[PDB]
Parts: structure tokens; C-alpha cells; sequence
């Protein structure tokens, strides 16, 4: 199913973005 | 500084209430019969109260709770309630975004899912429900929601909508964490892309066969259904929900503006731009809807002609739509014995009935625009563009709403001294996403219907009524006018004073009285439910447990005001 592949890619990139932003914010403070 | 504030207010106001909610609200309540009150309710309710909110944000120069607490302590509750409503909004609004995500992900396929019905099972025809309804309607009601036939019947949590809602909430949380003041180029971009996409769909939407039927249905003010109090109620509540009145974040936005600014120009411009965007989006939607209605009418006429021709052994092209009644009379006069058998079977179809009952419900925008996409050349590109514009609008509106939710929480030193703001926002998003899973069930569309019509509908009227009475009578309109004149050099116009003091509260009270009287007289609250066997929408009475939630959603937010007054009186005594 192509919709599942696209959703997996999008969710992966969004989760990596959230993780990096939280980690950078915590490390800065 | 004017451009920044004006575009911030526009970006807050222009969202899914303009592109998604307005079209189906207009369709449900008669088209023109809903548009005439809307405009009537915009001059009286929209502009004066939006200006009052923007002025209260400036003369106080505090937050919503701070302002309504500084005017008088006995009133501080209206600052708390204005948060709670936002909560309920953020509880269900995201579901819409989720749906768009779904419709985006099913847009990279050559055989678009809403374009071709599945095979029946013989591999010789189409599905019964997919044929009785449209392919777009079948995709929306079965492939997307899998809607249960009644509210009493619900299954488990559908995992695909749950994942889409989880993804939408993750995107909202990422947008919360990432940016707060970098909207510089975004305001140059996110404000023109919806208009460009609507322009493209208008260029397609006004050249379809029978596009004028949709516009005529839209702009005809039928007097017979213009007397419905529910139409006026829905118009006023949609105005309040689209301008953001009662949510309390407009006061916060205006709190950061200079006191030597013209809030009479800005309020007028924002309200007019919101109205124009709603009208334009609804015009495009109703042009496509009229094309759908014309196609359904032509299909019914063709089916009836084929039925008569296959039986009376008429010529192939002899029986057309321009000579249908005359040939029917001729055939009936020829011999009645044969005509008697199928007379029940011959169906009457007209443009009007199709226009009322072609497509209706909260999925009107999705169904209509998927239909329009399936009639394009490169359907994939236009589907991506439209469902990306919708995603931007929803994400922006939710950023505004969640900022309104979170600012009181961050400003509270009790919570801010224990957990980081990055964790407070995460907890808020997690609670909202976990509670919003009730909209992903099989019967979740009915709960979405309940929340879209009662969570932030009448409470927005009562909050604004209390706010305007507070500003005019408790604080003193003369004192407020003097303060505003000293702040900006110009005294408030007499028209704005008239609309603040008497006209808007009286109209709100009259609307509330009419709605209550209509509900009492009817005594049976009903909702639309999908019927796959009949392939349309039927009206069913709300069950006993559905009225409790409906009552509580309004009651908590509205009654949060009197309870605070009682608590303050107890504290004093
Ligand atoms: C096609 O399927 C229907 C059931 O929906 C059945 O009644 C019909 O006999 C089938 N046609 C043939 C040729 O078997
Ligand atoms: C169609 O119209 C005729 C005459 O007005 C009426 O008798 C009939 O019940 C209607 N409906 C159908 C399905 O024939
Ligand atoms: O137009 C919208 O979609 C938003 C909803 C929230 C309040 C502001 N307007
Ligand atoms: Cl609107």
C-alpha cells in the first residue's frame, strides 16, 4: 500500500525532527 | 507594525472554518437562506464585537484572564472559560487535519481510490453501495471513516484514522517546538497559496457542465426556509467561530499592539477579508456541487429513458430528455396494461431535490473537491496541491488555538517551576491526542458531529455576551470611551457605541431565546446518519447518553463563569 509507505516516511521525518529539537533545546539550557 | 498585526489576525482567522465549515453549513440550511443571515449577522455581530475585543486587548494591555480579572474580580471566570472552549476545539479540530492527511496519502496512485468503484464480486459490475452513492461518497463514508449505521453501534478504534490523527498531532507539536517568530516569509507565502489554489479550482469549477445551477442554488434566498431559527443560530455561531471571538487569543494578540493605533480600520479589514475568503471558497465548492447535482439529474433521466426504451422497443435515440413527458403520455395512451406494471418503477427526478440531497454533511468539502479532482487532467498534482493548502490552513489555525490554550499554562509560575515548557506542551498534546481517539471509532463521525455543533457553538455566544455586558455596563462605557480616546486621540464612533451597548447583546439574547423555544417545541433532537443500503442520509433521534455529552460540553464552559462569581462571593464572606 503506497499510502502506508508515504505515511511511514512522513511520520519518521516528523519524529526525528521533534527528537532533535527537544534534544537541542534541553542541551542549550 | 500594522502589517504584522493584520497578517497575524488574518492567519489566525482564515482556517478550516472558512474553507470547510462554511460550505456545508450553507448547503445544510438552504444556501441563500443561510447566506442572507450571515451577512446580516456580520454587520451586527462580527465587526462590533471583534472591534470590542481588539480594544479591550489594548486598553488593558493584559491577557484574557488578566483583563477580565482587572475589570472586576467577580468576572475572572470568563477568562478561564475562554480557555476551556479552546480545549474542546483543539480536541476535535485536529481530526479534520487528520482526514486531509489521509486524503493526501491516497493521492499518489494512478487509479485514484475515489475515482473508480471496486468490483462487485462477479467481476462484471460495481458494488451496490458504491453505485447507489458516488465513488467519492463511498470512499469518504466507507473507505475513510467506515461509518456505522447508527450512533448506538460502534466498534473499536480504527487504526488508520488513529495513525493519521497521531501524525497530525506530531506535526502540530513539531510546529510548536520549532518556530514562534519566524513567520516573516510564511506570512508572504501562507496567505497567498490558499487563494491561488481556490483560484485554480474556480477556473476549473466555473467551466463544468451545470456550474450555474450550483451558483443559483447558492444565491437564491428561499423565503420558506429563511424562517428557520437554526439557520440564524448557525450563521451567528459560524461568524463567531471563524473570527475567533470568545476564544480569548484575539485579546492577547491585540495586547502586544501600540495604543496609538487604529483598531477601527484593522477590525473592519479583518472581518471583511474573512467574509470574502469564506464567500469565495463556498462559491467554488458550490459550483462543483452544482455540477454534481446536474450530473445526477442527467443520469436519472438517462436511466429512465433506457428503462422505457428497453421495454417499449423504441428507437435507440428516440427517447430524449426534451420529449420525455410527451412520449410517456403517448405510450400510456397506446396501451395501459403494459404501462401499469412498471409505473412504480419509473422514478421522478428534478434538479431541485438533487440540489438539496446530492451531498450533505461534514464531509461536503472533501467529497466535492475529490469529485472535482477526478475530473482534472493530472489529478494527482491538483489533489496534492489542494490537500496541502488545507493542511497549511488547519495547521496554522491549530497553532493559534494551542497557543491560546498554552499561554495561561506557561504564565502560571506554579507549573512553570516544575516542568519545562517543552514538557508542558508535550503533555497537553498527548492528552488532546489520547482523548481525540473517540473520533476515530466506527461511530466516531457522530461524535465529531456532536462536537462540531455544540463544543464551541453556543458557548462562544454566551462568553461574548458576558464580555460585552462587562465592558459596557460594569466597567462603564463612558470611562472606556474616555480611556480609548486618550489612547488613540480619536473618540469611538457613535455607531460602534450603539452596536456595543444595546444592539449586539439584544440580538444574541433574541437568538438564544428563539433557539431554546424551537428546541422545546420540537422536543426531538435529530442527527444525520449514513444509510448504505439506501446510500444516502437519514434522520435519527439522539440516544439518551448522547444528550448528556451535548449538554455537558456547553454547560461546563458556560457555567464556568457563575461558579467563579459564587466562589469569589464565598471568599469575600
Ligand atoms: C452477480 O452477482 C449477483 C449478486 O450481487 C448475483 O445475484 C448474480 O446472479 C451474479 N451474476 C451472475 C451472472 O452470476
Ligand atoms: C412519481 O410521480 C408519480 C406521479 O406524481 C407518483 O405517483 C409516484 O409515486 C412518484 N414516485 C415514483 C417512484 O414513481
Ligand atoms: O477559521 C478557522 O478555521 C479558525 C478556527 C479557530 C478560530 C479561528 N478561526
Ligand atoms: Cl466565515
Amino acid at each position: 500500500s503506497i499510502w502506508l509507505i508515504v505515511f511511514g516516511v512522513v511520520m519518521g521525518v516528523i519524529v526525528v525532527g521533534i527528537v532533535i529539537l527537544i534534544f537541542t533545546g534541553i542541551r542549550d539550557r | 507594525n500594522s502589517l504584522q498585526f493584520v497578517f497575524a489576525c488574518i492567519s489566525y482567522a482564515v482556517g478550516l472554518g472558512n474553507v470547510w465549515r462554511f460550505p456545508y453549513l450553507c448547503q445544510m440550511y438552504g444556501g441563500g437562506s443561510f447566506l442572507v443571515p450571515y451577512i446580516i449577522m456580520l454587520i451586527v455581530e462580527g465587526m462590533p464585537l471583534l472591534y470590542l475585543e481588539l480594544a479591550v486587548g489594548q486598553r488593558m494591555r493584559q491577557g484574557s484572564i488578566g483583563a477580565w480579572r482587572t475589570i472586576s474580580p467577580y468576572l475572572s471566570g470568563v477568562g478561564v472559560a475562554s480557555v476551556v472552549v479552546s480545549f474542546f476545539l483543539s480536541m476535535y479540530y485536529n481530526v479534520i487535519n487528520a482526514w486531509a492527511f489521509w486524503y493526501l496519502f491516497h493521492s499518489f496512485q494512478d487509479p485514484l481510490p475515489w475515482s473508480v468503484c471496486p468490483l462487485n464480486g462477479n467481476h462484471t459490475g460495481y458494488d451496490e453501495e458504491c453505485e447507489k452513492a458516488s465513488s467519492t461518497q463511498y470512499f469518504w463514508y466507507r473507505k475513510t471513516l467506515n461509518i456505522s449505521p447508527s450512533l448506538q453501534e460502534n466498534g473499536g478504534v480504527q487504526w488508520e484514522p488513529a495513525l493519521c490523527l497521531l501524525l497530525a498531532w506530531l506535526v502540530v507539536y513539531l510546529c510548536i517546538l520549532r518556530g514562534t517568530e519566524s513567520t516573516g516569509k510564511v506570512v508572504y507565502f501562507t496567505a497567498s497559496l490558499p487563494y491561488c489554489v481556490l483560484i485554480i479550482y474556480l477556473i476549473r469549477g466555473l467551466t463544468l457542465h451545470g456550474a450555474t445551477n450550483g451558483l443559483m442554488y447558492m444565491f437564491t434566498p428561499k423565503i420558506e426556509q429563511l424562517a428557520n431559527p437554526k439557520a440564524w443560530i448557525n450563521a451567528a455561531t459560524q461568524i463567531f467561530f471563524s473570527l475567533g471571538l470568545g476564544f480569548g487569543s484575539l485579546i492577547a494578540f491585540a495586547s502586544y499592539n501600540e495604543p496609538s493605533n487604529n483598531c477601527q480600520k484593522h477590525a473592519i479589514i479583518v472581518s471583511l477579508i474573512n467574509s470574502f475568503t469564506s464567500i469565495f471558497a463556498s462559491i467554488v465548492t458550490f459550483s462543483i456541487y452544482g455540477f454534481k447535482a446536474t450530473f445526477n439529474y442527467e443520469n436519472c433521466l438517462k436511466k429512465v429513458s433506457l428503462l422505457l426504451t428497453n421495454t417499449f422497443d423504441l428507437e435507440d435515440g428516440f427517447l430524449t430528455a426534451s420529449n420525455l413527458e410527451q412520449v410517456k403520455g403517448y405510450l400510456a395512451s397506446a396501451y395501459p396494461s403494459k404501462y401499469s406494471e412498471m409505473f412504480p418503477q419509473i422514478k421522478n427526478c428534478s434538479l431541485e431535490s438533487e440540489l438539496d440531497t446530492a451531498v450533505q454533511g461534514t464531509g461536503l468539502a472533501f467529497i466535492v473537491y475529490t469529485e472535482a479532482i477526478k475530473n482534472m487532467e493530472v489529478s494527482q498534482l491538483w489533489s496534492v496541491l489542494y490537500f496541502f493548502m488545507l493542511l497549511m490552513l488547519g495547521i496554522g489555525s491549530m497553532l493559534g488555538n494551542t497557543a491560546a490554550i498554552l499561554t495561561p499554562l506557561t504564565d502560571s509560575k506554579i507549573i512553570s517551576s516544575h516542568l519545562p515548557k517543552e514538557a508542558i506542551s508535550g503533555l497537553v498534546c498527548l492528552v488532546n491526542c489520547a482523548i481525540g481517539m473517540v473520533f476515530t471509532m466506527e461511530a466516531g463521525n457522530y461524535w465529531f458531529d456532536i462536537f462540531n455543533d455544540y463544543a464551541a457553538t453556543l458557548s462562544l455566544l454566551l462568553i461574548v455576551l458576558v464580555e460585552t455586558i462587562a465592558v459596557c455596563y460594569v466597567y462603564g462605557l463612558r470611562r472606556f470611551e474616555s480611556d480609548l480616546k486618550a489612547m488613540t486621540g480619536r473618540a469611538v464612533s457613535w455607531y460602534w457605541k450603539v452596536m456595543w451597548a444595546g444592539v449586539s447583546p439584544l440580538l444574541i439574547v433574541s437568538l438564544f431565546v428563539f433557539y431554546l423555544s424551537d428546541y422545546i417545541l420540537t422536543g426531538t433532537l435529530k442527527y444525520q446518519a449514513w444509510d448504505a443500503s439506501q446510500g444516502q442520509l437519514v434522520t435519527k433521534d439522539y440516544p439518551a447518553y448522547a444528550l448528556a455529552v451535548i449538554g455537558l460540553l456547553v454547560a461546563s464552559s458556560t457555567m464556568c463563569i457563575p461558579l467563579a462569581a459564587l466562589g469569589t462571593f464565598v471568599q469575600r464572606r
